[PDB]
């Protein structure tokens, strides 16, 4: 209520007084109420505040880029001057009493006033709050003394920590104040850590625009206080995720020598030469170097984790995990242990003890991967544990607004949860329809084969989703293994390769390749020898492969078949050719890599063409280079579209222009004339008018002419501001 | 609530036809939205097809739609951006609610209402899931920024809806692979307007060391978003307009400083306006920086403060010290507008490119004065009246202190002029309106002193002349009604003095000829285009003759410079239907267009099947065009010599046209056609060849067995019309049996429980019956055949009280109204064959029969007196 | 004024857009290359408000286009323009043509590289129609804005740095003439002059939430981390405020006008990239030189790892650079051993910036000394005030 609101605030506005910062301190200690889940009345607290302004009502100012001026223009233009005396017209002299008149009356504004209506407005205005306090709380900074500064700025610390009591919950209250304190001029004497704890209570960033501040002020009170601003804040931009901010701020502020190197070395993902760099930065950290501080441990420390966590070697980590693991333990039972007993009691361990939701994930997790292992024995708790969901929400509205990369992991779990209990009852049908039904599966199959990460994402993501998809894997083949001899998926269920082929092509992307041998182990004891997973494992194979090389010349001589398709083994045998052509052996080479092709009938095609082109850059003799030239091109138009297809042609093109008059070549171009390039030919197309006009226009005047034809007003545009010029220039 | 109730049915027993909406369905919505663009309070006509369109879908009755879906979809689209208020979003946005199948075009706006309402969302959640088996693979979606900014921000966790994040988790996992595929990096950042940025003011308080100045208004982004929302409280609204009021009034009150010794200085600058050549003081002087746009930011500022006004004063329980002020204002800013007219004076009377004096940092009323007139185009149309009040009380200072100067028409109109023309030239339904009223209210006091129609006179014509054409159909036609009434006073008062062929200079000659070039587009942009054109050359002397002899010049090369096979028709041939609109003038280019002749021999012997007729809106053009055609086909051989002589009958070639025409079987083409070929034709010759023939005698087979329909026999009916004899008039008699043939009392077996007016027999039986209303006046034999058919029918139909003959009994009574007398006295017993006719009779068409009958009464109220003692049973029949 | 009727000061809707009709593909919609025209946008009706506007080195008339999509890709017009064009047109292909290899890496990609050069379309010999859009400002405007923010008339500083250096030449007799003094005017400079951080002021003010500034950085990094190797593989020399347009609300940067064989910038006449410390001061001091060095680098390592990309590729614009270089003249060998003798120049100037060999380096050192060195105010006195260095 209108009244009851204002004369009950009106009752504590009279019984104070008008001294502000009395009133401010009277604000800012006599009274802390929690009132704690709505809203300050920091609404009348200002109104409080403005008990100690004045009821006045000038208000003015002079910076609006500011309006006409009544008579100046009106006497700035002085040469045709009547000035006319009791002659006036009494259009001029009625209208100039009314708006005087309207001058005199409409013109009344007090402060006061618009105190009074301010306030009102912030009855329902919650951004013109944070408008506010930011306006006016640093001004009243000015008028304070000294010595109670220094203690009303405890006594903002203490009302900092009173609502640190009071739970009051992206609205903000005392980010409000947060970032109204974060503009007051580095007024905030120790507070560095005591603003870190305070991030995660609500809207971090408003905050850490403080923080970031104090360490560019310059202030000596103590290194150790630059260094513990420098900790904390080091923290809050990896708490936010945020990558650059973290091996940018410790390699600028670096003390040992490896420290610096190691950082720059971890960073860019060079993991394997981080570890030793930090090896030695250990070693030497078994030191003499006395002012060593407890980042230098740490950062040592969790880098031999991560180390131990990115690769391999997770036995060695579990071993490491013995005496140890806060919960590496529980992401050693990440690490694959089908044992349910020995799991619960980890469990009920980790359930026991804001992060951690993949606490409760796994707790869901094994518990959901028992329930349906007893074959059919449950599934309406997996549905209770779809509120494992509804917690981990929480998260996703706790700290950013905009799309930081918190997200970027925390919807990758957010992904799972969801696919777990999708195929929770996926598993339970297939256990009850085996007790068609190899259709049905290979439908959610296909979908999960389907639903994939982006392939240049993260490889701790990539790997644990390859690790909860096998052990899936198991109990799909765990209800197919014993039911085929009950019975006597035609042949084998040969899913985790996919799985496998995929993280292979992932892992020499992200470019450890050392588990690439380690997966590529583990696939050999496997059902369905038939051609269709060894098609896949020659695939997986060829993606597997002068050492090495022999070895897979080894691998040629003895190992699976001979009877599978021969041209991905040409294709490994025009490969041999091109580690032969590597040791400048181009005649073997590129015969057999012809040979190769020419039993396949072309990626190898297009390289054993850019072999002889690689020997025709080697053999300026255009016998080599007319000859590759017109076989890679072919080889180009056996080559795939929609790919970096149009750079084959560009060097193609810049044959073509390499050419410098050999002739003969472009009729070996024109018999060889291929099918459709124009759309993927379209972005060289500029350059191919002026060499069309240079030289030599024969398969070019082929070309340009299907080109324009199916790509009209491309062609268009360009060369009516080209072909204009163009003759005008020859003529 | 009617509607409504009818919507349930087919809900409530879908054993109950669809097919009894079926028909009624598709053409219904189609009407509605025709009908929504007519309304005057469209909104309840679109409400309707929300409830309409919200039951239904498991009764497979997607086939009927699927032609009619992107018509409804573009119209929709184009209303969905144009809606700009507020539930014709969500509404237009909930009609985006269809039934399944693509179209991309849909998805453009379900972000757009994604997060437009809480309301819509468990909806479209429902849709792009099930746009997520099958080729669902490839989508390309990319307004996938925007979908990821709702979409992220729709998720939350608190108490919401337990389904409504549920929901949204199997959404956003489902993809994950898609989750940030293609997420950006941030590319709104998007600050720091002048929304934002306020000021300070110099303040005091009673505990300061000085005058603690404090920032005055930061409140603006709500104070503005508290007042216009609409359920506020009195006071709270009150206070947000009382912020406001000092805001805005302290923008300026500071320097509204009242000068005692400028009304007679403004009097000498009256006199010194009267003076012209006032030339400026010898300054090569400097100038400071300016930046403008953050002088625009405080304008904008001061643009939205005021602006906010006029938007505020409008509305109710607070007009009365709003247009007070609004009144002192206008008080205020015009005569500091007069000043800056003689700021913009000193500012004036430069010379060639040497120097200037330029003062700066000021503020003036300049586009205060721009903008709120041009914000007069808004909703809320009492704002838009008080923007009438506007440029009233506005040119009524402007004559109040400046009168009806030249320097006055330099003072007020200048600004309000072009803005207006721009605002004619602007390209949003809602923005342009605006624009028309105003242009009204300009057009009376400006027409007095026309010196600005002088000064306007090709720039107006202009802006009208895109008003009507580039505005899209999705308005009411009101603006569009409201345009060409303007625009036929504005041809008027522009040429209401010159009536000769001798005031022709350059204004008008420059716009005229845009007028005969503008004749070419829409065809409500063609159809007022004759309407203005045939109206201005009936009065102020020079008729169509004279001003289409400039267009004879203008037209004599595009008629043939754009040729045909391209260029398309419709407003191609629309520039022969604007020389068929000067044909009505003696030289339209009457002869040696044989191109576009025999061109359009061809435009219509292009065929109609098995040709360029595989690829609703190209059946419309089809009609269009073909009707276009035949009209100016028909035109061509009905103008004075231009085809009546040329290869002799090119008429009957017309005609054999018009003969496939009747093939072609519109019934909208052939009421057209007929009326063309009746009300302006005129050829009685010989067609005697088989082009007659495989229409007649094909005809009646196709409706005798091939049943074939509504069309067919209404192309023969307008034959009997056109072709004399048609000949064996037992034919219909045949007809008549074959109509018997195809009414077998299966259709009656069929008739058990449907609607009779459904039986298409019956549809066929009112068409077959309708062709004998005109058949050769031997209709002897009609008397005594069809109406003991029909009687057996009706008592085989077990009806009364209501025909489906109806009128084909009221044309042949008409028709023959002897034997119609003669068998009425003939049948003078029986009640049943009596009671036909006293409902016939009641039936208005025949009109001579009634007098007959009312002559034949007196005669049979003897007779049947006379015929008494006959049976004592039927006596008492 | 700042805008006035465009197509309504056309009689062209009676005449010839009375043939208006076709609904024409987007304008340079192929350009940004891509397999086929899928859904490329068709541009439908033009917006009638054109406006021009004036900046401190030329003028530009702008003109919105709400399309059949319905948004305005406001394409903006050059009046014409030399040869230059015709360059620049090239090598606006060639940086574009890499771009996608540079997203088809990983850690590039996964870090967002996104080289990012705009488009631009000539459609008459004359016209040249850029796809510049509005609020995107370019250096110099803030520079004179800082300076105008003052009573600071640049020229004034541009008279006093001229001042004092003939004042050098004539009291006493020194040798390092320009040496001591641009010591002396730079200090000079940073005492009554533009100091730094007003770039750090300006930008600081220009959003509202701080997270936004916060932002702005972490963009404003990443395109002029671009701006450097766009700098040094071109050997671009000259970059003036009024030639690095960035863009104030996403945070790109827009770059235009960008024997001894005819070194036509293959050799550099002053060592050091761009790095002006005003702009250093708005960088972000850890972060910038956290993230420029390490964006580089990761640029150095990724382009130049596929086999011959770098190679082929720069086969097109260098034989064509050097034909137009050339006819700035022609031989069949001649030219291509110049090409390929230039190819290996720049391909080994592009490994400069290319590793530690085998005992680890912390950073790329030619990055990470040429870091300090375009930050050495001696190297930065050393050139000419023509970059307004100054500030």
């Amino acid at each position: 209520d209108i009244g009851i609101r204002k004369r009950f605030m009106t009752i504590l506005d009279n019984s104070l007084e008008r001294d502000i910062k009395e009133r401010l301190y009277y604000v800012i200690r006599d009274q802390n109420w929690e009132f704690i889940a709505d809203y300050p009345w920091l609404n009348q607290a200002l109104q409080l505040l403005y008990g100690s302004f004045n009821r006045e009502k000038e208000l003015s100012l002079k910076n609006i880029y500011c309006l006409s001026p009544p008579s100046i223009l009106q006497e700035y233009l002085p040469e045709n001057a009547e000035m006319v005396t009791e002659v006036n017209d009494l259009e001029l002299s009625n209208f100039v009493k009314g708006h005087i008149a309207s001058m005199q009356g409409l013109c009344r504004i007090i402060s006061s006033d618009f105190i009074d209506s301010l306030i009102e407005i912030f009855y329902q205005d919650p951004k013109a709050i944070h408008r506010a306090w930011v306006t006016l709380f640093p001004q009243v900074y000015k008028s304070i003394p000294k010595n109670e500064k220094y203690g009303f700025v405890r006594s903002i610390i203490t009302l900092l920590s009173k609502p640190y009591h009071t739970r009051q919950i992206r609205t903000n209250v005392i980010n409000m104040l947060l970032d109204s304190i974060s503009k007051i001029e580095s007024l905030e004497l120790p507070p560095h850590l005591v603003k870190y704890l305070a991030i995660s209570y609500n809207a971090w960033y408003q905050s850490i625009n403080i923080l970031e501040s104090i360490q560019s002020n310059t202030s000596i009170d103590n290194t150790k206080i630059i260094e513990a601003n420098e900790d904390a804040l080091l923290e809050l931009y990896v708490n936010l995720q945020e990558e650059d901010m973290f091996y940018g701020l410790w390699r600028r502020r670096a003390k040992y020598t490896e420290t610096n190197i190691g950082l720059s070395y971890e960073q860019i993902g060079l993991w394997d030469k981080a570890q030793q760099l930090y090896e030695v930065a250990q070693v030497k950290a078994r030191s003499g170097a006395l002012p060593y501080s407890q980042s230098e441990y740490a950062l040592w420390e969790d880098n031999w984790i991560q180390c131990a966590e990115k690769l391999q070697h997770w036995d060695v980590l579990t071993e490491l995990a013995k005496h140890e693991g806060f919960t590496d333990l529980l992401l050693e039972c990440g690490w694959r242990v089908a044992d349910w007993n020995s799991d619960r009691d980890a469990l009920e361990q980790s359930v026991k003890s804001v992060p951690t939701p993949r606490r409760q994930m796994f707790k869901t997790f094994l518990a959901l991967q028992n329930f349906a292992e007893s074959r059919k024995g449950d599934q309406e708790v997996r549905k209770l544990c779809d509120e494992g969901i509804q917690l981990s929400l929480i998260k996703w509205v706790s700290l950013p607004i905009r799309y930081t990369p918190a997200h970027k992991w925390l919807l990758h779990g957010f992904q799972q949860y969801m696919e777990f209990l999708e195929a929770t009852q996926i598993y339970a049908n297939l256990h009850t329809t085996t007790v068609s039904k190899a259709q049905e599966i290979k439908r959610i199959l296909q979908a999960w084969r389907d639903r994939l990460p982006n392939t240049w994402d993260d490889v701790n993501m990539w790997n644990d989703l390859v690790t909860w998809r096998q052990h899936a894997f198991q109990v799909i083949n765990n209800a197919y293994l014993p039911l085929i001899p009950a019975l006597q998926a035609y042949r084998g269920y040969h899913e985790i390769a996919w799985v496998i082929n995929r993280f292979a092509h992932v892992a020499r992307k992200h470019n450890m390749p050392d588990v690439c041998i380690s997966q590529l182990a583990r696939i050999y004891t496997l059902p369905n020898i038939e051609i269709q997973e060894a098609f896949l494992k020659l695939r997986e194979q060829a993606k597997c492969h002068m050492n090495e090389l022999t070895t897979g010349l080894d691998v040629i001589s003895n190992t699976n078949l001979v009877y599978f398709g021969t041209v991905q083994k040409a294709e490994f045998f025009t490969l041999k050719g091109m580690f032969l052509s590597k040791l400048r052996a181009y005649e073997e080479a590129n015969q057999a890599f012809a040979t190769a092709v020419q039993i396949d009938l072309a990626k190898a095609w297009a390289q054993w063409g850019f072999f002889n082109d690689r020997r025709l850059s080697e053999e300026p003799n255009n016998i080599s280079f007319a000859s590759n030239a017109i076989s890679c091109y072919l080889q180009a138009a056996g080559l795939y579209k929609n790919s970096k297809i149009r750079e084959l042609l560009c060097r193609i093109l810049w044959l073509i222009s390499i050419d410098d008059a050999s002739g003969m070549l472009t009729n070996a171009f024109d018999s060889f004339r291929g099918e459709i390039p124009v759309w993927y030919w379209i972005t060289f197309i500029p350059q191919l008018l002026t060499s069309l006009s240079h030289k030599e226009a024969n398969m070019v005047r082929h070309i340009l002419i299907r080109i324009a034809k199916s790509y009209p007003q491309a062609l268009h545009f360009q060369l009516r501001t080209t072909k204009e010029d163009f003759a005008v220039i020859q003529r | 609530r009617l509607f409504k109730l009818s919507f349930m049915s087919v809900n409530l027993f879908p054993n109950i036809n669809e097919v009894v909406l079926l028909p009624h369905l598709n053409d219904l919505i189609l009407n509605s939205l025709k009908y929504s663009t007519t309304a005057e309070e469209p909104l309840v006509y679109f409400y309707l097809i929300r409830t309409l369109f919200r039951s239904i879908g498991g009764g497979r009755f997607e086939n009927l739609y699927r032609s009619i879906k992107p018509i409804l979809q573009v119209l929709l689209q184009s209303l969905n951006q144009m809606i700009l208020l507020p539930h014709e979003r969500e509404l237009y946005v909930e009609l985006c609610i269809t039934v399944p199948v693509y179209l991309p075009f849909l998805m453009k706006p379900l972000v757009f209402a994604l997060q437009q309402y809480p309301d819509l969302v468990s909806q479209g959640l429902r849709t792009l899931e099930l746009c997520i088996a099958e080729y669902f693979d490839p989508i390309i979606e990319p307004v996938i920024d925007d979908v990821s900014k709702a979409l992220f921000n729709l998720l939350q966790p608190q108490p919401f809806n337990h389904a409504i994040s549920h929901n949204v988790v199997r959404i956003l996992g489902k993809l994950g692979g898609r989750n940030r595929q293609f997420l950006k990096p941030p590319t709104d950042l998007t600050e720091k307007t002048e929304l934002d940025i306020d000021a300070i003011a110099d303040f005091k308080i009673n505990g300061m060391p000085e005058d603690v100045p404090l920032s005055v208004t930061p409140g603006i982004q709500s104070a503005l978003n508290i007042l216009q929302s609409y359920k506020s409280d009195i006071h709270y609204r009150k206070s947000a307009y009382k912020y406001l009021t000092c805001v805005l009034l302290l923008m300026t009150k500071s320097s509204a400083e009242f000068p005692t010794n400028y009304t007679e200085l403004l009097k000498t600058a009256v006199n010194s306006i009267k003076l012209e050549r006032i030339g400026i003081e010898k300054n090569f002087d400097l100038e400071p920086t300016v930046n403008k746009r953050d002088y625009s930011n405080q304008e904008n500022l001061f643009l939205r403060l005021l602006e906010s006004v006029f938007y505020a004063t409008s509305i109710k329980e607070l007009k009365d010290d709003a247009m007070d002020l609004l009144n002192n204002l206008l008080d205020h800013f015009c005569l500091l507008q007069v000043n800056t007219t003689l700021l913009n004076k000193r500012n004036y009377n430069g010379t060639f490119n040497i120097d200037l004096k330029n003062p700066n940092f000021m503020l003036d009323s300049s586009l205060i004065l721009d903008a709120i007139p041009f914000a007069l185009s808004y909703y809320i149309p009492e704002v838009r009246e008080v923007g009438v009040l506007a440029y009233k009380r506005i040119y009524e200072k402007s004559c109040l202190i400046y009168g009806e100067e030249l320097a006055l028409s330099h003072s007020f109109i200048p600004e309000l002029a072009k803005q207006f023309i721009h605002l004619c030239y602007d390209e949003t339904y809602y923005n342009k309106r605006g624009g028309v009223l105003g242009i009204k209210v300009l057009i009376d006091n400006v027409k007095s002193s026309s010196v600005f129609l002088k000064k306007y006179q090709y720039n107006l014509a202009n802006g009208l002349l895109f008003v009507l054409k580039d505005t899209q159909s999705e308005a009411p036609s009101a603006i569009t009604d409201s345009a060409e009434k303007l625009l036929i006073d504005l041809l008027s008062i522009t040429f209401a003095d010159v009536k000769e062929e001798d005031l022709g200079n350059k204004v008008l000659e420059n716009t005229l000829t845009d007028i005969v070039c503008e004749l070419s587009a829409n065809p409500k942009v063609r159809n007022a285009c004759q309407k203005s054109l045939h109206t201005i050359s009936n009065l102020t002397g020079i008729p169509i003759v004279k001003l289409m002899d400039h267009s004879k010049q203008f037209l004599l090369s595009p008629i043939f410079a754009k040729p045909l096979r391209a260029l398309p028709f419709t407003m191609q041939i629309g520039n022969v239907d604007a020389i068929t609109f000067c044909l009505s003038l003696p030289n339209t280019f009457l002869t040696f267009n044989e191109e576009l002749f025999r061109l359009l021999q061809e435009s219509i012997v292009l065929a109609d099947a098995e040709d360029e007729s595989l690829s609703y809106s190209t059946s419309e053009q089809l009609v269009q065009l073909r009707i276009a055609c035949i009209k100016l086909l028909a035109i061509a051989l009905k103008n004075e010599e231009f085809a009546t002589a040329q290869q002799g009958n090119i008429r009957i070639r017309i005609l054999a046209v018009f003969f496939k025409t009747m093939l072609k079987t519109s019934p909208e083409i052939i009421n057209t056609t007929y009326e063309a070929l009746k009300g302006s034709l005129a050829e009685n010759s010989k067609l005697p060849k088989e082009l007659l023939q495989n229409g007649l005698k094909p005809l009646l087979m196709n409706l005798s067995d091939h049943q074939k329909t509504v069309p067919g026999l209404d192309a023969l009916s307008k034959l009997l019309e056109l072709l004399i004899a048609y000949f064996k008039v037992e034919i219909g008699r045949k007809l008549l049996d074959h109509l018997t043939a195809w009414c077998r009392v299966e259709v009656l077996d069929t008739l058990f429980g449907q609607d009779l007016a459904e039986q298409m027999p019956t549809k066929i039986i009112v068409s077959i019956i309708n062709i004998f209303h005109l058949l050769p006046p031997q209709a002897d034999m009609f008397l005594n055949d069809l109406l003991l058919k029909v009687m057996l029918l009706e008592r085989k139909l077990r009806l009364q009280l209501d025909s489906p003959f109806r009128t084909p009994l009221a044309r042949y009574l008409n028709r023959f109204h002897n034997p119609v007398t003669e068998y009425f006295k003939k049948n003078m017993t029986l009640r049943q064959l009596v009671l036909f006719m006293c409902n016939i009779v009641q039936r208005p068409e025949a009109k001579e029969l009634a007098e007959d009958f009312e002559k034949e009464l007196d005669n049979f109220y003897d007779f049947y007196i006379s015929n008494i003692p006959k049976n004592q049973v039927r006596v008492v029949s | 004024s700042k805008k006035e009727n465009l197509e309504v000061l056309c009689p062209h809707l009676s005449n010839f857009h009375h043939q208006k009709f076709e609904d024409i593909e987007i304008p340079g919609q192929y350009l940004l290359n891509k397999d086929n025209n899928v859904h490329f946008i068709k541009i439908a009706r033009f917006l009638p408000t054109v406006d021009f506007v004036r900046g401190t080195h030329s003028s530009y008339r702008r003109l919105m286009i709400r399309g059949h999509d319905g948004s305005v890709h406001s394409f903006a017009v050059q009046y014409p323009a030399v040869r230059h064009s015709r360059r620049e047109e090239r090598m606006f292909q060639l940086y574009r043509l890499f771009n996608k290899s540079l997203s088809k890496n990983v850690e590039t990609r996964r870090r967002s590289i996104q080289f990012n050069l705009p488009i631009a379309i000539p459609l008459s010999p004359q016209v040249r129609i850029m796809n510049d859009s509005v609020s995107f400002t370019t250096l110099h405007e803030i520079h004179n804005e800082f300076c105008k923010k003052k009573g600071f008339d640049p020229d004034d500083i541009q008279d006093f740095m001229a001042d004092k250096l003939n004042a050098a030449h004539d009291d006493a007799l020194p040798a390092p003439d320009m040496t001591i003094l641009k010591v002396e005017i730079f200090n000079s400079i940073q005492t009554m002059f533009v100091p730094s951080n007003v770039l750090k002021d300006h930008f600081t003010s220009l959003f509202t939430q701080f997270e936004d500034f916060w932002l702005f950085r972490k963009q404003f990094a990443s395109q002029y981390s671009s701006f450097v190797f766009m700098s040094y593989m071109m050997m671009i020399n000259n970059r003036t405020p009024h030639k690095i347009h960035v863009d104030k609300t996403s945070g790109n940067v827009f770059t235009l006008e960008m024997p001894p064989d005819s070194p036509i910038f293959h050799n550099n006449e002053p060592v050091p990239f761009r790095l002006t410390p005003n702009i250093q001061s708005l960088i972000g001091d850890s972060a910038l030189e956290g993230i420029f060095a390490v964006n580089l680098f990761t640029i150095s390592r990724a382009l130049i790892e596929p086999d011959n990309e770098l190679n082929t590729y720069l086969a097109l614009f260098i034989r064509d650079e050097i034909i137009s270089w050339f006819s700035n003249i022609i031989e069949n060998p001649q030219l291509r051993e110049m090409v390929q003798t230039n190819v290996d120049l720049i391909i080994r100037k592009v490994a400069q910036l290319g590793h530690l060999n085998s005992t680890p380096t912390v950073t790329t050192q030619f990055i990470l000394d040429c870091i300090g060195s375009a930050v050495s105010p001696r190297n930065l006195a050393r050139t000419d005030v023509n970059f307004m260095p100054w500030f």
